[PDB]
């Protein structure tokens, strides 16, 4: 004897040592990126390639 | 043969109820209700094959054979 089975319910495990099928189905999919940067250039320049005489002390 | 149609007419499925009486004793006799189960048009003059019916628990408490009594 196995106790009142129903008829039109779906066949689910109930007590233990009922039997159930998995699917395994895991796709996990994780992923992270950054960055960053700096950049700082800089030039100067002064010629006085002919000075005049009025400026030839400074 | 597995591979094979079989296309009949003269059968149909058919789902039988019946009431367990109380103090009911092996060998008794009790009526059965016949109702058919997928797409057949009558159940006129047919006759019901050994069935087993069966309780809650799926115990098998009689077994139903007989002709059935279609109105008209």
């Amino acid at each position: 004897n196995y106790g009142y089975q129903p008829l039109f319910e779906d066949r689910r495990p109930r007590n233990i040592g009922d039997t159930l099928t998995i699917v395994l189905q895991e796709n996990v999919s994780a992923s992270k990126s950054s960055s960053a940067n700096a950049s700082r250039d800089g030039k100067t320049s002064f010629g006085f390639d002919t000075v005049p005489r009025y400026l030839q002390g400074l | 043969p597995t591979g094979t149609n079989m296309q009949l007419k003269n059968v149909a499925a058919v789902m039988v109820t019946a009431s367990y009486p109380p103090f009911a004793r092996q060998g008794q006799t009790i009526d059965v209700v016949v109702s058919s189960m997928g797409n057949a048009k009558s159940l006129r003059g047919g006759t019901l094959l050994m069935t087993p019916l069966k309780g809650v628990d799926s115990q098998v408490y009689a077994l139903a054979q007989g002709n059935i009594l279609v109105g008209g």
